[PDB]
């Protein structure tokens, strides 16, 4: 799986999540392209590696 | 790896317009799913009130 | 401290037939929603084949 | 905001993301339905500050 996004347009910010599977999925083609239309000036990015082969 | 791959982000000193233009967030949300080569599965965008919209765009493969 | 919490979790060996069913994870996301005492705005539920289930629960403060 | 779920019933695993706004919603009381529901045995959790008002 999922892109989301919860905009607080009084404060200028935006809580995106892009949560994407699979070898050819590229979350941050999504994350260039959301910041670019948002216009966002700084941003903070932690990424996740969900369901880690070695953990299931 | 991983079955899959997440970014937590947070984005600050947004452009206030395009964050409150629901049809426009759509846009781009689904543009952004096209971009990173994912499936678009389902998509619902709710506009709050006075401000404020949510979004989500369920993908795969 | 923030205008919202988010947990990021990983459930592993859970019950298989509740995992690749659609009916019974919308049940138990929207009662969730409930226990956590939020307010749910609209919800979309796929079914993956051969399986697998995606389930997304929009919600307000 | 939004609560969400991918399973990998081939897999045992499921990605869940309890992400809520306000004084008025626990995350944890969602987090505790679903690890009934799902028969969980095992667990990680994360917990984010989403929109630090240090920050927004
Ligand atoms: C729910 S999902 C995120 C994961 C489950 O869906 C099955 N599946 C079915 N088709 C796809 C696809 N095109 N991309 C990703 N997963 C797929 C997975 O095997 C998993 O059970
Ligand atoms: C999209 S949201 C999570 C945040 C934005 O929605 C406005 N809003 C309006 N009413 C609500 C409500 N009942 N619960 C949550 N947010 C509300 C926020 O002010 C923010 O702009």
């Amino acid at each position: 799986x999922h892109l989301t996004i919860h905009t607080w347009p009084e404060y200028g910010y935006a809580a995106i999540d892009l949560f994407t599977c699979g070898e050819d999925v590229d979350p941050w083609k999504a994350f260039e392209h959301l910041k670019k239309a948002l216009k966002a000036k700084r941003v903070h990015v932690v990424e996740h590696e969900r369901g880690r082969y070695d953990e299931i | 790896k991983s079955l899959g791959r997440h970014l937590v982000a947070e984005f600050y000193e947004c452009d206030r317009e395009v964050l409150d233009n629901v049809q426009l967030i759509e846009q781009e949300m689904k543009q952004a799913a096209y971009e990173s080569g994912a499936t678009i599965v389902t998509s619902t965008f709710h506009r709050f009130l006075p401000y404020g919209v949510s979004g989500v765009v369920v993908i795969s493969e």
